[PDB]
């Protein structure tokens, strides 16, 4: 593929400007969940009408980095222009190639972004630009470090922008660099810890198991679920072994960031020996659509055992995760555990796609309520994943609602 | 403590396979006990009958107790643990399931039905051989 | 308390669901009553596992499924008598139904299948039977709308020479044999019988938002993932979409007007309430047994003889595909439960100038772990130590059982009359099926027990055990007959019937023929074709 090619694929600019798997190619319409709204992303086919046919260098290099249109409107910052604000003059360039030669056009208006206010005015971005620090030169390599570490920190930063989910926010919703890498919750979803904390992130990982994870998502401790997987399947898996492993180069690089009351690393969480009754099911024979089933053994045991065997390790051939020993359940925050059993997992690497059903409100194989869910999840992590944490129904309505609201988005009622 | 102590030996030396589930031992006892008032007792003279004629395992007891009145109780207590039930009726209890020994002499082959063998495609390897007894 | 809509559907199942969803897909406003209660699939999956092996080694598919008392369905193994069953072969009509949210496709085992060209036109083919209102080709459009909806994998490189014409192929490829499929495809293809992969609504790749089937081998009763599909499905996606559903609505009368058209319906609740729906258009689907017990409960004064009974043929010609069960002991091992319950069977004879004499037929051979069945028959030995592991071993690993489905004629004297004797808590009459084989299946039969004879031969078999009876494969059809005489017929070929415009029925009664293989994907096909006749009529 061209250099252009490859810098869109590394860019995910793809995963978001496609509006889903049966979406027309780079022609928007995705729905961007943010804390104000929905925003969504317009169309990047070089229409010369609908699309951005007309941008000349200069304003796709002033779109892609600053977030200015061709209008010199203010563009939201679901463009992660904070992050390909350091990009290179060349792959700017090679980015626009590949956008303007290579991309069929697609003659289809994307819907318009509606925001309440006082976000409806996308003049205000200015200052908030201003706020948050967005502006920096762009990237040079580090002589102190190899190229493999700079090439890693670019692909991290600049091209994947691992830090616009990983890193969290600040009350004005800028990056706070501070906490860089240190984990985020970006709605119903959590990214967590990816410095290199032993316990806190995953120094313990080891570069096998870290650079497989990054390449397809699927490791004996770890599986990528929601946005991550998105993230591995539109971008990740096309990219090289060498980006890989300068990825992998990088974050061992990553300083520290330790989480509050964190003792092992989130894959050490060992299972206990305990399981349901057989026997005491028979009380409920004769008890269609469980609403009796309070306990969270027997709740697990009838809609989860099935995969996940139940002693949760999963199957011996590791299609089926093993519940013990894995990150999502060994995390201190439940939040992507219950972000799991609410929308499942669905992962696509190499033409071969993963799927976990759903078990949501809106689940077609066992729609599970929020007690359910709280109860089979505090039964998941005392007896497969983190002793200490605990889910209550309203956290699993929470986690539906799409997280808890920012505060900045209390100025918009 | 006594009583559910000497069932698990009995029970472990009926079926010839010493790891057996101590929650699914107790719940049997329980109903053994409720459906049978002196189970304890034919239990203790099972027990009595093994040490006092040194039954190496139970082919020998089995074969030596072929016409004495506990033969019932014993053929009972495997079938328990074997299939699960004690009873033979539709409502009867089922107090072990992929964990009741009938399942396991084909656990490495054939799947427990409700509960998936590795993977959504396993079955295209070929089987293991009859004559292999797995495990337990 | 009028309970209002467009059209109102009796009947939460495959039919009505997938009925009621592609109507609220269009705009109209859907009403969904049930008799039976909604089901949740886990504790569907957890009542199969607290049964006893006893009833997981014969194939108790009801037991799972708790009956309600205002609604019941067939049980077998205490056998309830909710269904009464007459005549010669009152056992072949011994049939399973289950009552709810889903119907009885919460535990099918999911084999949709395409009828051949022949089957619609068996009378003017063959001179036996009966013609269908429609063509093949009108309904493979709904045959495939059907498969893609549900979800249905089939041998889409492959030439199966009787085997229904498709434009499309399949929305999946089946997915690869057991051990237990491949040594019966290779003993029977040494025997001239040509095993053929089964098209199965199952996902052999994630499809739906649905896991991929991994094997539980336990289609019938539930699949505990739901990597197959359930009419639950189409009534979850319905309701989404704004339909209403209304479970335990237990419907028993209908009103007519001076044109015979049905004004209202009236359900009863569990307490014996009544209440009262109206609809622009009324549509019934229950079952090939529940269709034409409500049509004979609703009689009016207008309609003595029952609803859309002008023709005297409401319950009669009832269908089913008659079975004779096999089990042996294989004398190499088989090692049935790769995959799912039902993976392949013997197409050879599906179709023929023979058909004129005798029933065309359809052998299979059981793809159901038989662990719990070698378990309960070593235990049932008296073995000890090392013997009974051994036995169980050998018995999970040999035992075989195969069966051969047959094609009954519309026989008019086929009947669901109203039980006079029997009655549920809202004092509805239980139904009554007398059944006669007839000498075409019996005939069929004669031939058929030889073809199972060779298969356990070829296999070394022993223990061999042939049901001296006809068994019930639940593929209830007929009850309802379509046609283009109102005077021969029930219903139109739009499932409209004759004496009500206002009436659909969307359902397997409709089906003049029984077919030789499944006849859910075909009801499935009928009752989406219907959808498009009521989306004509009321826009
Ligand atoms: C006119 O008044 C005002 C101003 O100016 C005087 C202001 O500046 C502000 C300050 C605030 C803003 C201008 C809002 C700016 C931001 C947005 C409109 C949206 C911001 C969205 C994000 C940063 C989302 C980030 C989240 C990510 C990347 C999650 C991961 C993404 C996917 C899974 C996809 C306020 C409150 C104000 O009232
Ligand atoms: C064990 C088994 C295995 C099967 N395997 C296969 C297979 O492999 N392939 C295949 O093609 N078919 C198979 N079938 C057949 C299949 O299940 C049926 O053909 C299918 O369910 C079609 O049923 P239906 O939609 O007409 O009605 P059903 O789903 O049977 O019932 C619909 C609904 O009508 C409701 N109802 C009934 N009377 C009333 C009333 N008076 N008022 C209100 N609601 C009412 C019921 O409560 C029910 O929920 C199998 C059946 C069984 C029992
Ligand atoms: C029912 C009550 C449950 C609970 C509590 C969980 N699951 Fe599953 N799951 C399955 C597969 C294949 C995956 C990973 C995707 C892949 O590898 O292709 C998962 C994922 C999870 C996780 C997260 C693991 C991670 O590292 O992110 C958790 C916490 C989890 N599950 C718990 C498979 C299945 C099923 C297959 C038929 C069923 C049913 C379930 N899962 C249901 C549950
Ligand atoms: C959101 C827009 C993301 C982008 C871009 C990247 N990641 Fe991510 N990651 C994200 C989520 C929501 C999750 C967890 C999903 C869940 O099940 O809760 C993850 C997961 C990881 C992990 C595993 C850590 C763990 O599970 O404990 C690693 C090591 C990781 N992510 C690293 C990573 C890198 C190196 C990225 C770009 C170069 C990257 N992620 C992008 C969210 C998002
Ligand atoms: C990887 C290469 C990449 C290129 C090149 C790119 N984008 Fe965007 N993009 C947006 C959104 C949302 C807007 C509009 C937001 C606004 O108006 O402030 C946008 C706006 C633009 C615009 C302005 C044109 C217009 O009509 O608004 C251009 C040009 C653009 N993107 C190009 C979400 C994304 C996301 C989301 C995950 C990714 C990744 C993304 N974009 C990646 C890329
Ligand atoms: S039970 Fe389900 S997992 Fe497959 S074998 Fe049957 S569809």
């Amino acid at each position: 593929i061209s250099r252009g090619h490859y810098l869109a694929i590394a860019a995910d600019c793809a995963a978001c400007h496609t509006n889903g798997r049966d979406g027309q190619f780079l022609a928007g319409g995705y729905a961007i969940s943010s804390p104000m709204g929905n925003i969504y992303s317009t169309n990047i086919t070089p229409s010369k009408t609908h699309g951005i046919g007309n941008y000349t260098l200069e304003q796709f290099s002033k779109a892609l980095r600053h977030g200015i249109r061709a209008d010199g409107a203010q563009l939201y910052p679901a463009m992660p222009y904070d992050a390909y604000n350091r990009l290179t003059d060349e792959d700017v360039k090679s980015l626009y190639a590949y956008i303007m030669t290579e991309v069929k056009p697609v003659d289809a208006p994307s819907p318009k972004t509606q925001l309440p206010f006082p976000f409806s005015i996308r003049a205000s971005l200015g200052i908030w630009k201003i706020a948050a620090r967005i502006e920096g030169k762009p990237y040079v390599f580090d002589h102190t470090h190899n190229d493999d570490w700079n090439r890693g920190r670019y692909l991290v930063d600049e091209l994947a922008h691992c830090g616009e989910c990983h890193t969290p926010r600040n009350f004005l919703l800028a990056p706070n660099q501070s906490a860089y890498l240190a984990g985020a919750d970006i709605g119903s979803w959590r990214a967590p810890n990816i410095t290199n904390a032993p316990q806190s992130g995953i120094g313990s990982w080891s570069d096998q198991d870290l650079f497989q994870y990054l390449k397809t998502g699927k490791t004996a401790h770890a599986r990528a679920a929601g946005p991550m997987a998105e993230a591995i399947e539109h971008s990740l898996q096309y990219l090289p072994d060498a980006d890989i492993s300068a990825i992998v180069t990088y974050l061992r690089s990553v300083p520290a960031k330790a989480e509050s009351g964190q003792t092992v690393a989130n894959f050490e969480h060992a299972g206990r020996p305990s399981s349901y009754s057989v026997a005491n099911a028979n009380s409920r024979r004769s008890n269609s659509t469980l609403t009796k089933t309070t306990d969270g053994a027997a709740l697990y045991e009838a809609v989860c055992a099935s995969c996940h065997q139940s002693d949760g390790k999963g199957s011996k051939d590791g299609y089926y995760p093993s519940l013990v020993g894995n990150t999502t359940t060994g995390q201190l925050n439940p939040n992507d555990l219950i972000a799991s059993i609410l929308y499942g997992v669905d992962r696509t690497t190499d033409n071969h796609e993963i799927l976990m059903p759903a078990f949501g409100p809106d689940s077609l194989v066992q729609p599970l309520t929020d007690e359910q869910i709280a109860t089979i999840a505090d039964y998941v992590l005392s007896h497969f994943g983190n002793a200490q944490a605990t889910v209550s129904a309203d956290a699993v309505k929470q986690v539906r609602a799409g997280g808890k609201q920012v505060p900045l988005a209390k100025l918009a009622s | 403590r006594d009583s559910i102590s000497d069932f698990m030996q009995l029970s472990a030396f009926a079926t010839g396979h010493k790891n057996l589930d101590l929650n699914i031992g107790s719940a049997l006892l329980l109903a053994f006990e409720a459906q049978k008032h002196d189970f304890s007792t034919q239990i203790k003279a099972l027990r009595e009958h093994i040490t006092k004629n040194n039954y190496q395992d139970v082919e020998a007891l089995d074969a030596a107790m072929k016409d004495d009145p506990l033969h019932p109780t014993l053929i009972q207590i495997i079938r328990a643990w074997y299939s699960g039930v004690i009873e033979d009726e539709t409502n009867a209890k089922v107090y072990a399931f992929e964990k009741a020994l009938m399942y396991q002499p084909s656990r490495d082959v054939v799947v427990i039905p409700t509960y998936a063998h590795n993977g959504p495609n396993y079955w295209v390897s070929e089987p293991a051989s009859v004559d292999v007894m797995p495990a337990f | 308390e009028t309970l209002s809509a467009d059209v109102v559907i009796i009947g939460a199942g495959i039919c009505g669901s997938l009925l009621a969803h592609k109507l609220v897909r269009n705009g109209l406003s859907v009403l969904l009553l049930d008799a039976g209660p909604r089901r949740d699939r886990s504790q569907i999956v957890e009542n199969w596992r607290n049964m006893p092996p006893d009833n997981k080694s014969q194939y108790d598919y009801a037991t799972p499924y708790p009956s309600v008392p205002w609604a019941p369905h067939t049980n077998y193994f205490p056998d309830n008598n909710y269904l009464i069953v007459k005549g010669p072969d009152r056992t072949a009509y011994k049939q399973g139904i289950i009552k709810g949210v889903g119907g009885t496709t919460w535990h099918w085992a999911a084999s949709s299948w395409r009828y051949l060209p022949n089957d619609f036109k068996l009378h003017s083919t063959y001179g036996v039977g009966r013609d269908y209102a429609m063509s093949y080709d009108e309904l493979e459009p709904y045959y495939y709308e059907a498969e893609c909806e549900m979800g249905v994998m089939g041998p889409n490189g492959e030439e199966i020479t009787p085997s229904a014409p498709r434009q499309n192929p399949w929305p999946m490829t089946s997915m690869p044999y057991g051990y237990g499929d491949r040594t019966f495809t290779e003993i029977v293809s040494k025997l001239g019988f040509s095993n053929t992969p089964v098209p199965q609504a199952r996902n052999s790749r994630p499809y739906d938002g649905r896991p991929q089937c991994c094997g539980n081998n336990n289609c019938m009763p539930i699949c505990p993932i739901g990597a197959m599909y359930n009419g639950v499905y189409a009534a979850i996606k319905a309701e989404k979409l704004g339909a209403k559903i209304i479970p335990n609505a237990v419907v028993y009368a209908m009103e007519t007007d001076a044109k015979n058209r049905i004004t209202a319906i009236s359900f009863y609740d569990p307490d014996k309430q009544s209440h009262r729906v109206v609809a622009k258009t009324f549509v019934i689907a229950a079952n090939g047994i529940e269709t034409p017990k409500l049509l004979l409960l609703a009689a009016n004064d207008r309609n003595p003889h029952g609803i859309a009974n002008s023709s005297d043929l409401v319950g009669r010609n009832m269908m089913d595909h008659p079975g004779i069960g096999m089990s042996f002991q294989s004398a190499e091992p088989i090692w049935a439960g790769g995959g799912s319950v039902q993976m392949s069977s013997i197409t050879n004879f599906r179709d023929g100038d023979f058909r004129s004499e005798y029933a065309a037929t359809q052998i299979g051979y059981n793809n159901t772990a038989q662990n719990s069945r070698a378990g309960m028959k070593a235990l049932s030995m008296g073995l000890v130590g090392k013997k009974l592991d051994e036995e169980i071993r050998r018995r999970t690993a040999h035992g075989v059982d195969i069966y051969a489905n047959h094609e009954v004629l519309p026989d008019p004297n086929n009947r669901l009359v109203l039980s006079k004797d029997y009655k549920d808590a809202l004092g509805i009459p239980h139904p009554e099926v007398t059944y006669d084989v007839g000498e075409y299946v019996r005939k069929s039969a004669a031939i058929s027990r030889q073809r199972l004879m060779d298969i356990a031969k070829a296999m070394g078999g022993t223990e061999i055990e042939m049901t001296p009876y006809f068994t019930p494969n639940a593929h209830i059809t007929g009850g309802t007959i379509m046609g283009h005489d109102p005077r021969d017929s029930v219903v139109d070929k739009w499932l409209r019937t004759h004496d009500h415009s206002n009436l659909f029925l969307a359902t397997g009664a409709t089906m003049a023929a029984s077919g030789t293989v499944n006849s859910t994907l075909t009801m499935a096909a009928l009752s989406l074709r219907a959808a498009d006749a009521i989306l004509n009529d009321l826009k």
